[PDB]
This record gives structure tokens, C-alpha cells and sequence, in this order.
């Protein structure tokens, strides 16, 4: 067992499931309706305020 | 399965073909051993699954090792 065992190595193979799941789900977001808004982007950059 | 290569290209070398002894000292009689050579003839003309599981048993371990790292010689000294 020794004489073989200088040609081994380590065979990197493990087991896991076919499909994980994330831990959290992702939220299902109610939608709300919003005007148009032309500052959204003044805060970003050099903006500039009306 | 590995087979032999053409003619031109077979290494061919003298073998000192065995003097027969007696059937008892074999399979057990004439009609025996005419039986287990036919038997075995089918082994003769290919190298696979079989005589490699064979050659695995008879040489354990060790055998295996030694063989290998010789390859590995072969190999290095071509």
C-alpha cells in the first residue's frame, strides 16, 4: 500500500443536489404607479436643479 | 480492446516453447486440457477488460506499482 500510494493523489469529487434553491426567495413586488420624474438623475454627475 | 499491429511492423522474438508434461500435471487428462485450451482460445487474439482484471489480481498492489513506475521509465528513457 505504501509502494502505490507514492502514485496517488486526492480526487477532487464531491456530491450536491441537482437544484439549489437560494435561501431567500425573491419577493414579489406590488406595482405602484409613479409620475414621471426629471431629477431622479440630479444627484448623479455635475446635475442641475430646476 | 487492443489487437496486434501488420505484419511488417510485428516484433517478433524466439519463444522456449515448454516440453509437455504429463495430463495430471495440467488440467487433469488429454480431453481436459484439449477442452480449456479451446476454452481460453478465445482470449488469445485481443487484450482488454479480462486479462487486465487478471493481471490486476495476480499482481496485487505491489506488482502494480513497480509496473507502473517502470512505465514511467520506459517512457522517460523514449
Amino acid at each position: 500500500r505504501r509502494e502505490i500510494g507514492i502514485l496517488t493523489t486526492n480526487k477532487n469529487t464531491s456530491r450536491t443536489h441537482k437544484i439549489i434553491a437560494p435561501a431567500n426567495l425573491e419577493r414579489p413586488v406590488r406595482y405602484i404607479r409613479k409620475p414621471i420624474d426629471y431629477t431622479i438623475l440630479d444627484d448623479i454627475g455635475h446635475g442641475v436643479k430646476v | 480492446r487492443f489487437v496486434r499491429t501488420v505484419l511488417p511492423f510485428s516484433q517478433e522474438f524466439q519463444r522456449d516453447k515448454q516440453p509437455n508434461a504429463q495430463p495430471q500435471y495440467l488440467h487433469g487428462s488429454k480431453a481436459l486440457n484439449l477442452a480449456y485450451s479451446s476454452i481460453y482460445g478465445s482470449y488469445r487474439n485481443f487484450v482488454g477488460p479480462p486479462h487486465f482484471q487478471v493481471i490486476c489480481r495476480l499482481l496485487g498492489y505491489q506488482g502494480i506499482a513497480v509496473v507502473m513506475e517502470e512505465l514511467l521509465k520506459v517512457v522517460k528513457s523514449l
